[PDB]
């Protein structure tokens, strides 16, 4: 109504590990490419080059 | 008189996960769409005998 409720962008990691003294350990990583393409055309004229 | 360790050093496991998805689609709508239900002929009669 007037009580705005927000959304969030979150990056969360909750891990149980064990290592030696002074060592660096990675607990999470991500690579995420995304692509989308949509085309609308006339039946025959849309395929003419350039 | 022997005592245990505070904890046991477990082995560490690395997990690599890959998710791949590809979507493709086509949509066509061509032709001529005519009417399929039209009015027909009519006939009426009226008379006063008396």
């Amino acid at each position: 109504n007037g009580f705005t409720v927000p959304g969030f962008i979150t990056r969360r990691s909750n891990a149980e590990i064990n290592v030696g003294d002074g060592q660096t350990m990675v607990i999470s990583g991500l690579v995420n490419p995304k692509t989308a393409k949509n085309v609308s055309k006339l039946p025959w004229l849309g395929d003419i080059p350039i | 008189l022997a005592t245990p360790s505070p904890f046991d050093m477990e082995k560490m496991v690395w997990l690599d996960v890959n998710i791949l998805e590809i979507r493709k689609s086509v949509l066509e709508n061509f032709g001529v769409d005519w009417s399929k239900q039209i009015p027909g002929p009519f006939a009426a009669f009226g008379k006063d005998f008396v």
